[PDB]
């Protein structure tokens, strides 16, 4: 069948957009699919998401100029969509979703794209109790089946107690662009001697992005106030013009 | 003790946390400040765990990143309260979560207590659910109201915090490593370094990996935004 | 005639199924046995362990294959001992479970018994203790199929002399055989791309190798030595006695 | 005392059995192996695991109308395996019953004694053993425990672990701790003369190098088996030669 894998630190990092953000929030889901010989099963594991102001990207019709001006080179590994609504807790599909995900499923699709069977609609909600001390989260995967109708579809969150390559103990091989992580192996020049180098290097190459992720945080962020600052003030000026 | 005000860059790091593993109770400790009855939780330290559903040393070393904070933050930084939690389990406290809880409230009042429950899956629905409770002890759980305030970024501290859990695990596997080193049995030996070679590899394909891939597509995901941000604010000064 | 009245399994028979049988408390391990049958006696003489990929609880089957590589080494038999050697029976173990015969086992036997009316079921049941007492038990259950029903019949274990070259070479195929469906899972994740599955998998590899050989190999290397060395131990005390017995 | 295990292979404990269900009546010999020791989170486990058996006839070690171990008989016999000899085993027929008689804590104790002097008295084994059947004989049952005398003079039953493919002994993690280290190996021998002890190749090549080994020690099982069977029937028979000819006189 079709799974939907994913890190706790992807996941978490989602989560952090979605809580953070002021009202509801729209992006897209990024990672890769790959085929595993058992029967043919399918896993799908995003890797990272990115958050889009849904009203930048219309003229309910999509605008796909305006959408492709937005993810730019990215769109190559694009494999769906996500939409967080703060209040209510029901996890059902409305018609603007239902719109929304077959326009973002045909505009990704392609021979570079991915399979448009397997575009993934992720929903996100997050409630809260009277007193607010309990606050819950919960969230679905789903796709486009044949016969017309969304179903949902099974979510791996990978950890160190289980993950979906256990289906055994072995990593079977995929079925046949390197990574940042990737072009470190390759770096190195390589059993036990080889997995400490890896961890070693994997360290300080990790240490040494934090503080190029700040940076890129705190640009973002003083660009994301001032566009802001200013619709609302061109708001103010064209109502009284 | 009378609300709770959490970061979303420390929830991020707890809810992480509690994700990382699926068969364990995962824990730390809550830092932050504390004013007009509100807890102004800003840091969080992990912390590395007793097999079973159940230390001086721990509090020591978070005490005393407290206190690094204070001069670096310029702000009064210490340990607020504690998360652990709940995976194939409801987010409610059990007996031994209260119990705990109350005896902290004695050496400091007003002190927090935070549960993650994770890994809860519906069948043939697909859909997940993670609770997080604030809870204290009296008598039995009591909730108190939580917040979970906006953050335009994610801390330094949180994302070195983040970096940590990596280092714990290979540093708990060097310690079982070490405590059977020289085997005079050559099977053994062969052994224990297959054992040590899977776990390592086994830490950075979870943890390592997946926290470098997302700190570096972070970046490229931030700068693609920016771009579409910077030729907007363009525009809007045309205007 | 032509009715299985008695069983009579030789000792070092016996041997090779109770240690195929404690090879592992998880799972059923089964084989096959061979004999001849005379008057109403099935006298089993040889055994085959034979490899199962399936880990059902209850579904403990032996192939058509199996049946016939086993009938094949069973004509190898009568060439080179010079005896009539023929597939009488099948065995398998109850780990962790009574040695009565489960619903499948009997429907199993009964199938077995329409091809061979004299075909003989042997259960070993293993790794059963008592948690104060501390004693282990260990049952073997010689049955048929009647109307539906299991039906016990009459076993008596023979003494031998010795354990047979070919019993011997028997218990050494078990690790061979282990260590072969170990070769075959390996296999399928041959070639990976992913540097950290590879090591991964070659470290799940040495240590399954590293297991058959700590559990199975090493125990069978140093019992075959100690017999021989605890025979020859055993040869000049006789051999001292003898001469002073020799005289009154 | 402390915590006790005893350990066995399924070779070893088959090889057992084996020598039991041959035996015309009952039998009795020795248990050959080795005691460790660990340390666990911190107290220390006894772990004594069963190398190999051999088997002796009781009369062959008594005085005469005694049940008192000739200590010169005892010694003469084992020769220079004592040190292997971590204690002693029993196997009776047709019962059911796994309780230890006086004839045999007596036997431990002397055993024990002996044995002990050169292993520590606390964990000298005593293994019970026993076989009997039903009414039709179609269902054999095996019964064995392990026994040991304790300080307050007590004989208690000790847990026994049979190492197999689904569990063993050394997991208490999946590593394997390394024991209390102490002066004083077939296996490892083949090894180290293989020169395999400088791992997934290593692994392999010491399974094969262990097969090709194990094949080799076939005919030399055979040959060892045939001459002890042919002493044991000689000896045996002049023994009911002796024993009829005192019985005429009497
Ligand atoms: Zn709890
Ligand atoms: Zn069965």
């Amino acid at each position: 069948d079709l799974l939907v894998t994913i890190s706790g630190a992807a996941l978490s990092l989602l989560f952090f957009e979605n809580v953070r953000s002021v009202g509801n929030q729209m992006g897209f889901l990024l990672g890769e699919a790959l085929e595993f010989i058992v029967t043919v099963k399918i896993h799908i594991n995003v890797e990272a998401i990115v958050t889009c102001p849904l009203a930048d990207l219309l003229h309910n019709h999509i605008n796909k100029e305006k959408l492709k001006d937005f993810v730019r080179d990215k769109s190559k590994q694009v494999i769906g969509w996500f939409c967080f609504r703060r209040n209510t807790t029901n996890l059902t599909l409305t018609l603007k979703d239902k719109l929304l995900h077959k326009q973002f499923a045909s505009h990704f699709s392609g021979v570079n794209g991915c399979k448009e069977d397997f575009f993934l609609t992720c929903l996100l909600n997050a409630s809260t109790s009277e007193t607010s001390g309990t606050h819950k989260f919960r969230h679905v995967f789903l796709r486009h089946n044949k016969r017309g109708m969304f179903e949902p579809i099974s979510l791996k969150i990978n950890n160190l107690g289980d993950d979906a390559s256990r289906h055994s103990d072995y990593k079977p091989t995929p079925v046949r662009t390197p990574d940042s992580f990737t072009k470190l192996i390759e770096s190195l020049n390589l059993g036990l001697d080889s997995a400490m180098l890896i961890q070693k290097a994997a360290e300080h190459h990790l240490m040494s992005l934090i503080p190029k992720v700040c940076e890129s945080d705190l640009e973002v962020a003083e660009l994301e106030k001032q566009v802001h600052e200013l619709k609302i003030k061109i708001a103010t000026q064209q109502l009284a013009k | 003790l009378q609300k709770v005000e959490l970061q979303t860059d420390v929830y991020m790091v707890c809810l992480q946390h509690a994700l990382s593993t699926e068969n364990f109770e995962v824990m730390g400790l809550l830092i932050g400040n504390f004013a007009c009855g509100i807890a102004k939780i800003s840091a969080v330290i992990i912390l590395r765990r007793d097999k079973k559903k159940d230390s001086s040393e721990q509090l020591l070393k978070a005490a005393a990143e407290a206190e690094r904070l204070t001069v670096e933050l310029n702000r009064p930084m210490r340990v607020l309260g504690w998360y652990h939690s709940h995976p194939h389990i409801t987010v409610c406290p059990s007996h031994v979560d209260v119990r705990t809880q109350a005896t902290y409230q004695t050496m400091d009042h007003s002190f927090v207590g935070l549960i993650f429950s994770v890994f809860s899956e519906g069948k043939e629905s697909k859909e997940h659910e993670i609770f997080l409770n604030c809870f204290q002890s009296d008598n039995e759980a009591t909730e108190i109201p939580l917040e979970i305030v906006h953050t335009p970024d994610i801390s330094d501290r949180c994302l070195r915090t983040m970096t940590d859990l990596s280092k714990i695990l290979v540093q708990e596997e060097e310690d079982m490593a070490e405590a059977c080193k020289d085997h005079p049995d050559v099977l053994a030996s062969i052994h224990n370094n297959a054992v040590r070679t899977r776990a390592l590899i086994h830490i950075t394909d979870i943890i390592t990996k997946p926290l470098v891939q997302t700190f570096e597509k972070r970046i490229a995901l931030n700068k693609l935004r920016a771009t579409h941000l910077q030729r907007q604010l363009q525009e809007l000064q045309k205007m």
